Order: C-alpha cells, then structure tokens, then sequence
C-alpha cells in the first residue's frame, strides 16, 4: 500500500475507421504544484502499439522499463521478431493486465490507469483499459481520470456505438480528440497546455506527434464578468 | 489506504428449463456514476456445454472465469477427454472460490447447462464458495428487483386458481424457451428503468443438447 | 467457562466446577464436566475461552500419559503443575496465547499429602489450601478464610464447599447450573454423584 | 543434508541392507509370543554372559506401548528404543485425535510403516529389529499377536518366535501348539511359553523373562520364583 | 437459520429450515442445510454457508478415508472431533460455523455439537442458529425419551415452525431426517407457508394469527 | 567405461556416455514418423503391446489446441516433458494471450533437458520426441533428443528401424511438401513412410496411431476404427 | 559406488530393472477382465502354519469401484495404496464423481520414478489395479515400478507369471462369464502354486458395477474350489 | 561427484554388525581403564589416567571423571574431546528437566537421552560415531544408587559393578569374584583400587596416574554428596588400602 506522489492526469483515446488515436498531456504534478513540464506519458511499443499511462509517474517509469525489456525478450531466438512473431497490442495489454492484477493481489499496486491503443496483425483496431485494481474494459472511446467525465461524452457524440467506427475518418477523430484536450485544459486544474498525440493506422502506420498545444481558446467573455452577484463596476 | 476491491455493477440471470437453460446478463460496465463500456461481455461459453458469469468486481470475475476455463482444459488432459458434467464443474468452482476464503473473489457466480439426464440446470454461488442447484436465480445489482418477479411468474408463488379462493394453487406447468426469453427480456427492461447500473445491452446464452446459442437485445442507454 | 473451585483438606483435594456451557444467549448444556484426569492421583479442572480450554487440557493429559508409559511411573502433583505452568508461560508470548486458567488437585503418594495448585493463563502458579479463578474467589474466599482448618475431614470439606456454592448461587447474577464435585485422595479420583 | 541411498536393489533383486538387518535380528536374544484362549504371553531370553547386572534398573525386554498393548523385540537394543518411543507417541496421538485407544493391528501397522520408511529413505539405514506386538483391543476379549521385521512386512500369529535359535523354538511350537484347542488357561499358556524357551535358553534361572497380558489392560510381569516353579515342574515331568 | 437435533428411544431426529439471507434480503427460499456424510452420518449447517459446506464435505472425505483404512465405519465421536480439530487450525481467522454431527454407531445413537471456536459437546438435544431459542421452547416442554417415531418427527417439524414464524431470518421450508441403526431416512421437504396453516387448524395453536 | 558412472563426467574423447545411453533407449523404442506440408503437419506412430491380452501403449500426446508430440523411449519421461510443454503453452496464453510458437517450444525443451546433463545426482531424459504444430508462421515439425538438441525439419522418424522411413521421406521430400489443403493425402504419405520401417508385423486397427494439426484443424488424435480408413 | 538414477549401456535404468527381479520372487497374483466384471486372485504363501493366514492382506480396496492386488515386496505397496485411496477420494471431493480407473492408475504410476539422491529407491512391488467406470467399463491395469502401466484383458504377476500368462493366452476370450473367470483364476493359481491350493492359502475377489469391490469369504471360495475339482474330473 | 569419497559410516556388515561402532569399541579398548562399583550406602568411581608425564599439572587436570549435576557423575573411556561434547549436552538436559518439572532428573532418563544421541549417529547423518564409553554413577529417590554404562552403539545397561576401557575382561572377572551384595563404600573403594592395581599395564599404581570419586549418602542427614578426590587424597587412600 502506498500513495501516489508525482502524477499524470487524463489519457484519452478513440477508435476510427482505419485505426486508433490516443493522447495525453506532458505534465507531472506534485500535488497542487505543477512541478514537471516535459513528461512523455505516451510510450510506443514497436510500430503498432502505443501505451498511454496516467497516475503515479515513478510506477509509469517502471512500466516503461518492463515494456522496453519485453521487446528485447521477444527478439531473443526469434527470426520473425520484426514480422509474424512481433509483439501485438493484445499481447502487450494482457501482460500489463496480468502484472496489474498480481500487484493489487499482493496489496502493493502500481498506482496507474493504462490505455493500450494499437492495430493488430489482421488490421483490427485494439483499444483496452486497465488500472491499479486489475479492472479491464474495452469501448469505442476510452479515457482515464477527468477524461472519463469530460472527454468520453464528447468522443461518444462521434462514435456512440460500434457501427459508427467505419463512418468516422481520421480527420474527424483527431479533431474530436484535440477539442477534448482543450476542454480538459479549461476545466482540469491538474492539466497542461502542452500535449502529445499518437495515431496508429493500419495503412499509414504509427504517427507520433510531440509538442502540440491547445489553441483557439475562448477567454474574451471574461472582461464582461464582474463581481459575484450585485457588483456592477 | 489502498482498497483492493471495486464494484463494476451489472446484473445476471439464470433460468433452468425442462431440456434447456439460459444465462443472461447486461453488457454495461461502470465505476461509481460513470460508464466504462456499453458493451463488455459478461457471460462466457466455457466449453463442455457450460456457460458462466461472475458478477461483481470485474477483475476477480475475469480471473475466476479464466481459472475455470483452465480447469476444464486440464480436466480433459488428466481424464482422457472426459466431458465435465455441470455438477462436477459446480463442485470444482466451490474449491476455486474457497482457496481465497481469506481474500475472496468479490463475485456472485452462476453457471448453466444440462445435467447428465439432459435436463436444464443452473448452479449459483456466493463469493466464498457456497453453492447449490437452482431453477431460477438473479444475481448482481438488480437481483432484489428481479427475483420476486421470477418467484411469481416462473414458480407461480401466491397465485391460486380462480373460484377456489386460495384453496387450490396454480399448477406448476413447464415453460418453453420462447416463454423464458420473454420473462428474461421483461426482467431486464424493468431493471433498466429503476436501476442506474443496468442498461445499454442484454446478451443471452441459451444451452441445449445441440450446443450454445447467443441472442442480443438493446437496452436503454441513459 | 466460569466457576471452578478447589479445597485441600487433611487427606484429600476436592474440586468443584460448574456445569453450564453458553453460546450466544442460549445455555447449550447443563451437565458439562470441566475436568481431565492427568494421572490416577492427579486431576485438573479448567476455565477460560471457548475451545481453547479442552484443547489445552487434552494436550496436557496426553503429555502426562506419555510420561507415565515411558517411565512406568506417576509424576508428582508438583512436577505436573510445573510442567503445566511452563506450557502456559510459553503460551502467553506466542502469536495466539491459550486463554486457560486451571486448578490442579493431586495426592502425592510419596509424601502422603494432598496438594492443590492454582495456575492462571499467564503461568502464575501458587500452592494453596483453597483456590478459585475469575470472580469465584470474590464471593467465596471470605467464607473459606473463616471456616477453613487444615485438619478438616473430606465430609467437612464438602459441607464448607456447599456453603460456598450457596453463596455463589445467591450473590452472582450468573446461573452456572450447579457444580460437579470430584475428590482426589490416596485411593484415586472419584465423583460425588449427589450434590 | 545427508541424502545417500544406502538401501538399494542388487542385480539379483535383493536389498542387502534390509537382509543384513535381518542378520542383526538373528544375533539378538530369543523372544517368543504365545496366545491362549483368553490371554497372550510374551517370553524373552536374557543372555547370562552378563552377570553383576542390576536387574532393577536394566531396560526390560518387554515394553508397554499403552496400558493395553505391549512390545518385545529381537536385534539391536538401541534401535528398538526409537521404534518404542515413536509407537508410544502415536498411541497417545491416536487417543487425542480419535478418542479411542489404538487397536493392536493399527499400532503394528504404524511400527511396520516406520520400519518400511527406513528402507527407502535417503541417508538412513534400516532398523536391525524385529518386534512382537501383543495385546487386546478396547472392549474386546479376543487375543492379538503380531510380528514385524526390518523390511516392513507384518502379520498375525497364533504363536511366533524371533531372534537367535528361533528356528529351533518355532520347530517346537509348530508340533506342540494346537489351533483347534489353544492354551485354555494362563497356566497352560505360560507353561508352553517356558517349555519353548527351555529348548534354547541354557539355564532356567534368571535367563527367562515372562510377561502375561490379559484383557481390559491387565498386564503383569512374573518374578524369578514364579518362573522357577514352572521350570521345576517341566523337568520333573520330563524325567519319565 | 434454525436447526435442531435430538436423541430418543428410536434414534435421532434432525430438522432444519431452508432460508438464506444476505442482510435483510432473502437470497434463498430453499437451501439444503443438512449434509449426508454417509448412510449413518448427518451434519447440520448454521453460520457462513460456504464454511459449512466446505469443511463438512471435507469431513466426509476424511470419514470415507477412515472406512478404507480400517474397513469399518467411523464413530460419531471421532467424526465430530476431526471437524473440531479443523476449526482449531483456523483459530481466530474468522470462520463462522455451527453444526451438529448426528448418527448411529456401536455405542448407539450419537449427537455432537461443534462450532468455529472448536467447542465439541455431546448431548441429547441441540439447536443452533438465530431461531434456536424459539425451537428450544417447544422441544423442552414436549420432549421425552419414550417418543414414537411419528410424534418425534412432528416435534422437530413443529419446533422449526415455531422459529420460522417468529424469527425473521428463519423460514422457507422444513427438511426432516430420521437416523436409525440401518441408516438415515429422509422425511421430505415441507413448505412453512402451507405447514403453518395446516398446523394452526389441526393443532389449534397460533390463535393470535388470523386465517 | 570408467567415465559412464554419471552425467557429470566427460570421457577422454569429450563424450558424455550417460547421454549416449539415454539416446540408446530411444532406438529400442517403437517407430514414429513425423512430416508436414505448408498447410498441415502429421504424426504417425506404431504403437507397441506387451502381449495379446495387453493394450497398445499410447505414443501421441496433446499439448495444446495447436501443438502436440509423439514419443519414443521411456514413456514416463515423455509425460514429464509433455506436462512441461502443456504448462508453457498455457503460461503464454494466460499471460500474453499468445499461442506459443513451435520454435520457442523447442528452445524450452532443449533448455530443460540440458540442465539434467550438467548436474550431479540427476539423469538425462530417456525419450525422444517429435513435436508438430501450427502457429503464426505456418506448419512446423521438430525433433527432440534428450542430449538437448532440437531440430526443425520437413519430415523425420525416430525409434527402432527408423532409418527406412527417414530415407523414404528424403526421396519424397519434393512431393509431400506440396500436399496443401489435403489432410488425407498427407496422412497417406506418413502411413506409407512408417510402412518402410515394418518387419514381420503389419499395420492393424489397434496398432496404428495418427495425429494431425493444420490451418483450420485443431490437434486431434485418431485411434481405433478411425484409422481403418488409412490401413 | 554408482548413481541410483544411472542408465545402463543398453538404455535401461539399473535400479528399475533390479526391482523387477524382486517382483519375480513375489507370490503369484492373477487378474482376469470380463464384461460381467473383473476377477482378482492371489497366492497368500504363509511362511509357517502358525501364521494366521487371514491376516495376509494382498488384495486391497482402493475405492468402491476400484480394487487392487499386489506382488513382490508387499510392504512397499502400503504407501502406494494410501496415495491411491487419497487420490480417489480427493477427486470425489473436487468433482463430485467417481474417478476413472486409468486416471487412478496414472496417479499411482507418477510416484514410481520419483526416486534419486524424494525416496531413495524405486518400489519393489507390482500392482494389478482392477475397476469399473461409466466411460471405459470394466478395466484391468498392470502398474510397474518403471512408471509404465499397460491395460490387460488378463494378466499374471509374480513367481509363476510366465507360466500363468501362457495359460491365460489360451483360455481367455471376450465372452467369458464371471463364474468362468473365477474358476479360471483358481485353476491357474493351483497350477503354479507350490503348496496345494485351498481356501486358506489362496484368496479371490471381484469388482462389479452393482455390488462394487468385494473380497470373497473363505466359505465362498471353498465352494468354487470344490466346483473346480468336479468339473476337471468330469472329463 | 561427492559419492566417490563417502565411507558410509551407518551401514550393516554382511554379518549384521555396524562397522564403525565395532571399530569405535576397538578404539575404546586401548583407553585407560575406568571402574564403577555400587554399594548399599554409596557408589565408587575409579579411573586410570593414560601414560602421564611428571610435567603434567595434575591438580587442575580432568580427563576421566566429570560432574553432570549434583547427583550424577560419569567416568570416561575413549576420546576425551568427543566425551566433552556429550557431557555438555547431558548437563543441559539435566537443567532442562529441572526447569520443566522442578525436580532433579532421574538417572536413567539422563542416561537414555545420551544413549539415544549416540544411537542417532549409527543410523543416520553419515557421520562417524562418538568414540566414547561412559560409566554413569548417580542417585535419585526412586531407585536410589545406580550404575549404568553406555557405548558408541547407544545401548545402555545397569550394573552392580562394571569396568570400561582396557582390560575389561580381566577386570570384570576380578570384580565378579570379590563383589558381594551387602558390601559397603569403604570396601568398594578397596575393591576398585585393587582391581586397577592388578589389571594396569603400568609397572606400579601411583596417585598421579589415578582419578577417583565417590557418591555417598555420607552427607549430613538425608542428602547426597559428590566427592571428586584431590591428588593428595588419592595418595592417602592408596596408603590406607595398602597398595603403596
Ligand atoms: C440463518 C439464515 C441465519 O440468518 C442460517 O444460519 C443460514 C445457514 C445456512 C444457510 C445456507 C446453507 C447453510 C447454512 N445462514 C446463512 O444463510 C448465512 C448467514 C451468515 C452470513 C454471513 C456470515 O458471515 C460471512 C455468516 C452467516 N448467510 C450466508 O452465508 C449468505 C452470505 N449467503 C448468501 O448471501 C448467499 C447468496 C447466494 C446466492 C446464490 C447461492 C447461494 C447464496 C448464498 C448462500
Ligand atoms: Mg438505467
């Protein structure tokens, strides 16, 4: 049993017609202190998977190393390591889910919420969630922390059910994700303007975008707001 | 302090027919007031004509089902591909649950299938491993909403024959698979109305001598 | 369990033990014998937490019986009491201590003397002319202090014991369902069937 | 730990260490067991090479395992103490867990099992001991007499002998003991047990020990004078 | 729950209810609270259902192994002791079990009470569970050694009924058993709803209740 | 001679005699044949009986839905090694949701057998195995020797008189590799291959044992009247 | 000296081969499987007339549906029987059913090769395990210390085994009745035994679906011996 | 591996003897003779030190006679170092018994415990046995005065008079001849010294070549006293009995 110290906030994601998108901001909070501003919380595994992690950063760095070691171990005595016997998103997720549930069963959890986004060998989209309790679930949209409360409602307006996935393009999906990140910056006190976004497509592969910023923000209406009720000046 | 348990909501229902059995459950997965998934399968085909659902804390539910599926696999290896009977599966599951008597699987488990005489069978379990064979059983969040309705409409409790005025009971006539599915759908539609954790979708697994069939129905998404 | 008494007279030791066993708000039994014969001339009564009492008593019984067979010889009441004390003193610092209080009544055939030992669950041993455990002594010791002589007969010891039980029955809020009385002397152990 | 396999098979299918343990039994003093109609008698040889012995304190050949069961032996003396101790512990352990004293058959099966375990465990040698176990089951008046040996096999006997010159006394028992009509009284049973030992013992003085076991935990050891009277009566009838 | 068991001239009666609760919710209307360990041995269940089923089914394993090793049926005294020793291993670990081991052996009919604390008591009459006080009331006033098999079965049945009526956590149905020297005999499942109205009319009892 | 008392001792020419003696146990064992195409992989095994009253010792063991083997030598050692494979196949599924690659299965068997050849007290395994399977890289056939050596092959045979079947497969190499999408013809080639190792005795209904795995075919064993088709 | 788990140049485990020689010295045990049941019979072989022959227990119950006969160093069988009984009842605990005869036999044979430098040597006893289950019906198995077990229609183990097995070769057919099998075991036992066969120095037993495993009384076997003598004198 | 170098200390010979026990007894037969004689009013322990030197400090030396507790003592024959291992174990066992039962340990119980330890080394562990034979002299209120002996086999027996070490055959014959049941301590002292004086391999028996001890009820009233004799006291008793 512990408590989280340095933390990362929401990770958001969604499926679209040819793949998946995942995003997360670059902040490492120390309670209310916005301590670290250059933290990457999306960690690619090969060219077909991106693991997005929220929660305790020290445990994230531990998980990051497990995945790096997993790639190394898979290549051992494996001539098809960069082909048929390469790591799949489902393999990577189930490994993490096994670790998370074992750790909670020893009353010593990895204090995280994880989303594994990727594309399988047969072109199928993969998107599944796992957390410190070992709880797992899948959905057309997935989000952690505040993202679950604010991002999912926006992303579910694009992909409300399974049948909406083939109708959703990468431009529309990316637009929805970017809008959600702006809304989180407005309303999540433990978020930052700077974020990273990753697209895993079955045709164009893995596109990893760094140093993105929330833009087109509405603040002008603030000038007119005065007092808390009766004040006019 | 770290709390190793959680509540993923959901509700399940098992009904045993004369020569069939059904195991139904909603597809909604939740934490607190949020929806995790509108479609997260909860009832599984475990092989040997047995269906299973572990309702409550999803992590423990997935672990138990995974271990039972494994137990079926090793039962084939160790005993010359012998079919695991529903009563044998039930007793095996008791020992899986009680192996964690002091750190329980937080789930209410139900299995369904056919007994060795070909008749419909449902077995129900508590988190620590008490089990028993039943005709009708609802489990999970809206279990208290559904069970009384099944006592009334499946076993004809408090129902008597007109004219006699309480002297002669309503006779216990058997129900068809079409009749049972109607009672299942109405049970979940009613549970969806009055329970916030129930909704999105309903998945039913029907077991007969021919095998395991699936049926899916939409539920209210609010 | 509750009340266990003991008195050492001229030529014998008398042990009185309640018959009641309670579980929840219901008296499950009113004829329970809270005692074990450790050897032909040594008797141990016991009282404490449910389950622990009998388990401890039978464990002691087994050890003394094992000793008797091995050496073809009966241990003195003093030797048995010391063995019992050590087991309790060992127990009190264990992960889960045995919450058992005992009286050991024995007749030493070598010295031709009756002996009564009082041992609590901590391993606190004392040799006494009369003894009790729990609240039993609060009601009875004033009577024993007054009436007790060391040259008393077994019959006089029983009469003084009746007076102690009568006082308990009057002033205790607890119904302990009477007592089973046993006498330990040179001829061995016998039960007083009418009391 | 020392794990060396000492008891192993040989090309001809023999476990020599178990067979050499039987040779140690052959060297041991003679022990005999005879069961009558309502009793069992255990006779034991005491070699008279050892005089100036203190017979009060010297370990007796017959040992009580419980109040209703006894055990005598032939072979290594030190080895027998280990079996006796284990048997005594098991007897109390059985009373404690099952609330009945051991049957003679159960106690025998346990002791035989200990002997067997020492024939296929690493780092240990077999017991150089064969035992005769006798007594009466609780609330039963049928006499019981069993034999065990280093290999771990056991069986019930109407009458049996073990130890040195056991071949001779067994020869005597086979022709003298009638199954249809066993020794009806204690006297007849003791007399037959003493007679059988007199074939081998040498002198009938302090060389013969007798222990009578009757039903309901009635076990007594005969004294020198009591045994000497049997020795006197036997030889006086023989002079004819 | 409510369970009872008593010895008498013609063996031992065993009667239990069939209700199971999870708080104030009635989780089960008909649960078997008796376990058949062997043709001459029964076991009642009160407390945690899981603990009762697991340990008593494990006792049956150990009682069965006794028969194979010794070629003879285990005594009621020995069976009850094995169970109490199991409870003593998990001492203070939180088990909740209250059972009566009922049977017939060489000493005649046998009845032992055993609970999670390790307590093991021999006796003629016992009753366990939340409704045991109501059952004892009827038993104590009507029990005799000279009871007929028919009257004895009714007493145990009527005693459970008394408890099922008053105790909120007891009810459903009554399961009866009769233990003889030829083994135990099941005397059926009796719904309390129907049994109550029947007893009321025939016996004249429960006058305060309207029907 | 002086260097064959245990597995921990090299001979002066660098040989391990206990391993070579374990290899000898395989040669005494009954013949079994393995072969594959691009779509399917087949095991064929000649079962051996004690006498006419006895049953015919089983030769083929299933490890997973997509993998299994045939044995030749000490049967109990095959049970130990197959049990290990069952666990490893199962560990891969439960932890990684991944079917175990046949090549990796061979590497695991090699390493398990090796430990028994370098340590004092233990002994080498006295059995040879032919592992077949279908994974993400298609059909596979492996030959396991208790020395630790594992080899991936198109076809092979082990056991008594196995040289005859091995020569046949070496001639037929170009033919049977091309038998794609035809399980019955691939089995025929295996039955014809194992027939080259027979003397005196012939293939009867309770003598022959066949197993197959492929693209849309789980590992299944055929015995009794199920193999009468191929006699 | 040499390792306990050592291979011979021929590819056999020395100790396993030597334990088989010990089994050849053991008393004869015969098993015959039919469609009406499986019969098990043994030679008691008392070393002396004072030895109470009824205490010789070479036929043993494992479960109600499984029996067992032994030959060789019979003391080694006790731990095997204990394991078998535990395995049989434990499976009944876990799965609420009878255990398959083959599965029970496999569990016993798993102990066999658990020896090294675990127990210090292999078992010096062979077992004939007979039983019945719903899947494969009436079965007879021969469990060796090698860890190998063969199923048999009929089998003899012990000192007169090869002579008895040759006799079982000719006599056994698939339409044998239970009564015919009983007389056949008695016939072959009488042939290979040193002493004259009677109810006191030989024992019969059987396993049927209805009545389960039963050891025959000496009075019941005596009649079957008398029935055998008359039918042999009939031609 | 290691098997090559294992002597196998715990095995039977073809004749059914324990090799190492027999060879240990052969070792003990070369050790200095120790004698024990039990009388009605006490026990005597007499023992011969092996070929000593004039420069050996005798008054502070102890190689034969050791004290286990106030009631029990032992005479040693064999390897002294081996004996001290066992002696310290026996001293601990006596104190364990006293702590448990609050009574002095009965002689036989202490003897059985040590003999069981010796037995263990002959049956398991693969270690050499202890090359030691003890004579136990002790008193308790059950059997009174008692003499026991134990040897490397772990077998123990009770005696009225007994010898261990060298020339036991000759010594036992002499003891068997002159011993009587109504004998007293002062007479037993004389018998012990006379027996050593005739069996000794030395030219003459002197004070510097002896260790001596008595266990007497010759203590003020109902109690027992152990007396380990000093060099000057051994010299006096040698003159008194008429040996020097
Ligand atoms: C009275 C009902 C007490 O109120 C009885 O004592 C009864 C005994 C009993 C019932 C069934 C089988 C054997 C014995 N006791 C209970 O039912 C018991 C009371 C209880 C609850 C909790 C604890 O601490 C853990 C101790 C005692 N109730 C249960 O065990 C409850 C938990 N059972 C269930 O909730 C339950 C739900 C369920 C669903 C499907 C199948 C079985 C189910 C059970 C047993
Ligand atoms: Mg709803």
């Amino acid at each position: 049993t512990q408590q989280p110290i340095v933390t990362g906030t929401s990770v958001i994601s969604m499926k679209y017609d040819n793949g998946v998108i995942i995003a997360a901001d670059n902040l490492g909070s120390y309670g209310s202190l916005l301590r670290f501003n250059g933290v990457e919380r999306l960690i690619p595994v090969g060219d077909n998977t991106v693991v997005g992690i929220s929660g305790d950063i020290s445990d994230m760095q531990h998980i990051e190393r497990l995945l790096k070691d997993l790639v190394t171990e898979n290549a051992y005595d494996n001539p098809l390591a960069d082909a048929e016997e390469a790591l799949e998103p489902s393999y990577i997720f189930e490994y993490l889910a096994t670790v998370m549930y074992q750790r909670r069963s020893k009353m010593n959890p990895l204090w995280n919420a994880i989303i594994v986004a990727g594309v399988q060998s047969n072109g199928d989209q993969f998107l599944r969630y796992v957390n410190l309790l070992g709880v797992t679930y899948s959905s057309p949209t997935l989000a952690t922390g505040f993202g679950a409360h604010m991002a999912n409602p926006l992303l579910r307006k694009v992909v409300d059910r399974e049948s909406d996935i083939p109708k959703t393009t990468v431009q529309v999906a990316e637009e929805a994700i970017v809008n959600a990140m702006r809304v989180l910056y407005y309303r999540d006190a433990r978020s930052s303007r700077n974020f990273s976004l990753a697209i895993i497509d079955k045709n164009t592969g893995l596109t990893f975008k760094k140093n993105l910023q929330v833009e087109n923000m509405k603040w002008d209406f603030a000038k007119d707001i005065k007092g808390y009720g009766t004040q006019k000046i | 302090q770290f709390n190793p348990y959680g509540d993923n909501g959901g509700t399940i229902l098992g009904i045993a027919g004369e020569d069939f059995a059904v195991l139904a459950g909603d597809t909604r997965n939740i934490t607190d007031y949020s929806i995790n998934s509108r479609y997260e399968p909860k009832v599984f085909d475990c092989g040997d004509n047995i269906v299973m659902s572990a309702n409550g804390f999803a992590a423990d539910g997935d672990a138990l089902v995974k271990r039972f599926k494994n137990s079926v696999k090793w039962y084939h290896f160790d005993h010359n591909d012998k079919k695991l009977s529903i009563n044998s599966a039930a007793r095996n599951i008791q020992h899986l649950l009680y192996s964690r008597r002091f750190f329980p699987y937080y789930v209410y488990n139900i299995i369904a299938g056919l007994d060795e005489d070909g008749k419909g069978a449902v077995y129900s379990f508590d988190p620590v491993g008490s089990y028993q064979r039943e005709q009708c059983r609802a489990g999970g969040a809206a279990a208290s909403l559904i069970m009384p309705f099944l006592d009334n409409q499946v076993n004809f409790k408090n129902q008597y024959e007109p004219g006699t005025n309480g002297k002669v009971k309503k006779p216990l006539k058997y129900l068809s698979v079409e009749e049972v599915i109607k009672l299942v759908r109405d049970s979940f539609t009613s549970a969806t109305e009055r329970h916030i954790q129930v909704g999105d979708g309903l998945e039913i697994l029907i077991v007969t001598k021919d095998g395991v069939r699936k049926e899916f129905y939409e539920l209210k998404r609010d | 369990m509750d009340i266990i008494l003991g008195i050492r007279v001229q030529d014998s030791v008398i042990l009185a033990s309640s018959k009641a066993v309670t579980r929840g708000i219901s008296v499950l039994k009113d004829s329970d014998d809270k005692t074990r014969q450790l050897s032909p001339h040594t008797l141990m009564s016991f009282a404490g937490e449910a389950g622990d009492t009998v388990q401890f008593a039978e464990y002691i019984q087994a050890n003394i019986q094992l000793y008797s067979i091995r050496e073809d010889y009966e241990l003195s009441p003093q030797a048995v009491s010391s063995f019992v004390r050590q087991e309790l003193a060992k127990s009190i610092r264990s992960r889960r201590p045995y919450q058992v209080n005992v009286l050991i009544g024995g007749y030493d055939k070598k010295k031709n003397k009756p002996e009564l030992y009082q041992i609590d669950y901590l391993g606190t041993k004392v040799e006494l002319p009369y003894g009790a455990h729990g609240y039993s002594g609060f009601y009875t010791f004033s009577l024993l202090d007054h009436h007790y002589r060391p040259d008393m007969t077994t019959e006089e010891g029983l009469d003084l014991l009746k007076l102690c039980v009568q006082e308990l029955e009057k002033r205790m809020p607890m119904d302990f369902k009477g007592v089973i009385v046993k006498i330990v002397d040179k001829d061995g152990i016998r039960q007083v069937d009418d009391f | 730990g020392y794990d060396r396999a000492l008891s192993i098979f040989s090309p001809d299918g023999h476990i020599f260490q178990v067979e050499y343990a039987l040779e140690a039994v052959k060297r041991g003093t003679c022990a005999v067991g005879v069961k009558g109609k309502n009793c069992v008698v255990l006779g034991c040889e005491r070699r008279s090479t050892l005089k100036l012995q203190d017979t009060r304190i010297t370990p007796s050949k017959v040992s009580k395992i419980d109040s209703h069961v006894v055990l005598s032996f032939s072979g290594l003396n030190a080895d027998s103490r280990i079996l006796i101790e284990k048997a005594r512990v098991e007897a109390q352990s059985h009373r404690l867990t099952l609330e009945d004293p051991v049957t003679v058959e159960y106690l025998t099966r346990y002791v035989a099992g200990v002997q067997q375990r020492y024939t296929q465990s690493g780092g240990v040698r077999p017991f150089g001991v064969s035992t005769l176990i006798a007594g009466f089951d609780p609330r039963d008046d049928e006499p019981k007499l069993y034999q065990t040996e280093p290999s771990g096999i056991y069986s019930s006997w109407s009458a049996q002998t073990i130890g040195r010159n056991s071949k001779t006394v067994r020869e005597f028992l086979e022709k003298n003991y009638d199954r249809k009509e066993p020794p009806a009284t204690v006297e007849e049973c003791v007399k037959l047990t003493v007679r059988s030992l007199l074939e081998v013992v040498q002198t009938g003085a302090k060389n013969i020990e007798i222990t009578v076991v009757k039903p309901d935990s009635d076990i007594v050891a005969l004294s020198s004078e009591e045994i000497n009277q049997y020795v006197t009566q036997i030889e006086q009838e023989k002079q004819e | 729950t409510t369970t009872l068991a008593f010895k008498f001239q013609h063996g031992v009666i065993v009667a239990v209810d069939s209700r199971a609760t999870a708080g104030s919710y009635i989780s089960s209307l008909r649960m078997n609270k008796v376990i058949e360990i062997n043709p001459y041995l029964l076991g009642t269940m009160s407390g945690c259902a899981a603990d009762c089923q697991y340990w008593e089914r494990l006792l049956a394993k150990e009682c069965r192994l006794y028969y194979l090793r010794n070629g003879e049926r285990i005594s009621v005294s020995a069976a009850s002791k094995l169970l109490s020793n199991m409870m003593l291993q998990y001492r203070g670990m939180g088990l909740s079990m209250g059972s009566m081991i009922c049977g017939w052996d060489k000493k005649g009919p046998g009845l032992y009470y055993v609970d999670d604390n390790g307590t093991r008591l021999s006796g003629q009459m016992f009753s366990t569970g939340s409704g045991n006080t109501y059952a004892y009331g009827v038993l104590d006033s009507n029990y005799k050694w000279d009871l007929s098999v028919e009257d004895a079965l009714y007493l145990g049945k009527r005693s459970i009924l008394a408890a099922a009526h008053r105790d909120a956590y007891s009810g459903g149905s009554v399961n009866l058993y009769h233990v003889t020297e030829d083994g135990w005999i099941y005397h059926g499942n009796h719904d309390v709803g129907e049994l109550f109205w029947k007893v009321k009319e025939e016996e004249g009892s429960f006058n305060n209740v309207i029907g | 001679n002086n260097y064959d008392g245990d597995t921990v001792t090299f001979s002066p020419t660098g040989r391990l005699f206990q391993v070579e003696y374990a290899l000898e146990a395989i040669k005494q064992g009954s013949v079994t044949v393995g072969l594959r195409s691009n779509t399917h992989a087949v095991l064929v095994a000649l079962k051996r009986n004690a006498d006419e009253l006895s049953s015919y010792q089983k030769k083929i063991i299933k490890c997973d839905e997509h993998m299994g083997l045939s044995l030749a030598g000490l049967a109990p050692d095959a049970r130990v090694l197959s049990n290990y494979l069952r666990q490893q196949c199962n560990y891969s599924s439960l932890v990684f949701n991944r079917k175990l690659a046949v090549e990796r299965a061979g590497h695991l068997l090699c390493d398990k057998a090796q430990k028994n050849t370098q340590s004092y007290g233990g002994r080498p395994y006295g059995v040879g195995l032919l592992i077949i399977g279908y994974d993400k890289s298609g059909a596979h056939l492996l030959e396991f020797q208790p020395s630790g050596n594992v080899t991936e092959l198109y076809g092979t045979a082990i056991g008594a008189r196995s040289q005859g079947a091995k020569t046949y497969l070496e001639r037929t190499l170009d033919t049977f590799i091309k038998i794609d999408g035809n399980p019955d013809e691939l089995i025929k080639a295996g039955v014809e291959a194992i027939s080259q190792s027979l003397r005196d005795e012939s293939l009867t209904v309770d003598n022959l044992s066949i197993a197959i795995v492929g693209k849309d075919t789980p590992f299944t064993i055929y015995d009794g009247e199920a193999v009468a088709k191929y006699i | 000296d040499r390792g306990v788990s050592t291979f011979s140049p021929e590819g056999r485990l020395f100790q396993v081969e030597y334990s088989l020689e010990a089994i050849k010295l053991g008393s004869t045990a015969i098993g015959i499987a039919t469609k009406e049941g499986v019969v098990l019979g043994v030679e008691k072989r008392a070393t002396s007339p004072l030895l109470e022959s009824d205490s010789i227990e070479k036929i043993v119950e494992i479960d109600r549906h499984i029996g067992c006969a032994m030959s060789g160093l019979t003391a080694d069988a006790r731990s095997m029987i204990e394991h078998a009984r535990t395995a049989a009842v434990t499976h009944n605990l876990y799965y609420d059913e009878d255990i398959n005869v083959e599965s029970l036999t496999q569990s016993v044979c798993d102990l066999a090769l658990r020896f090294g430098e675990l127990m210090s040597r292999p078992f010096g006893v062979a077992l004939l395990i007979a039983g019945h289950d719903a899947d494969d019906g009436y079965q007879l198995f021969h469990a060796e210390p090698s860890g190998t077990f063969y199923r048999y229609n009929a089998k003899a183990i012990g000192s007169g085994s090869e002579g008895a097995q040759a006799e079982l070769l000719n006599e056994w057919h698939s339409s044998l009745t239970l009564k015919e099998a009983e007389l056949l075991v008695l016939k072959i036992l009488k042939q290979v035994m040193e002493e004259k066969l009677d109810e006191n120095n030989a024992q019969l037993s059987c396993i049927t679906k209805q009545d389960g495993f039963k050891i025959y009384d000496n009075e019941k076997t005596a009649e079957l011996i008398k029935e055998l003598k008359e039918k042999e004198a009939a031609e | 591996g290691s098997r090559r170098y294992d002597s196998r200390t715990t095995i039977f010979s073809p004749e059914g003897r324990l090799y190492q026990v027999e060879y240990a007894l052969e070792s003990i037969s070369h050790a200095g003779t120790a004698i024990g004689i039990m009388a009605s009013d006490g026990i005597v322990l007499a023992a011969e030190r092996k070929v000593t030197s004039t420069l050996l400090e005798q008054d502070t030396s102890t190689e034969k006679l050791y004290k286990l507790n106030d009631k029990i003592a032992v005479a040693v024959a064999g390897l002294t170092a081996d004996a001290e291992i066992l002696i310290n174990t026996a001293r601990i066992h006596a104190q364990n018994y006293l702590k448990t039962y609050n009574e002095d340990i009965p002689v036989e119980i202490l003897v059985r415990r040590l003999s069981d330890i010796k037995q263990g080394y002959t049956q398991h562990g693969g270690l050499r046995p202890f090359g030691v034979s003890f004579i136990y002299a002790g008193y308790d209120d059950r059997y009174g005065y008692q003499l026991y002996t134990s040897n490397p086999s772990g077998n123990y027996t009770g005696w009225k008079a007994i010898s261990v070490g060298a020339n036991t055959s000759a010594a036992q014959t002499l003891l068997q001849m002159d011993y009587k049941d109504d004998m007293k301590v002062d007479d037993a002292i004389e018998l012990a010294l006379k027996t050593l004086s005739k069996t000794t391999d030395s030219s003459a028996l002197t004070y510097d070549r002896l260790e001596f001890a008595t266990i007497r009820k010759g203590a003020n009233d109902g109690e027992v006293y152990q007396k380990i004799f000093k060099p000057q006291e051994i010299k006096d008793i040698l003159v008194k009995t008429g040996i020097t």
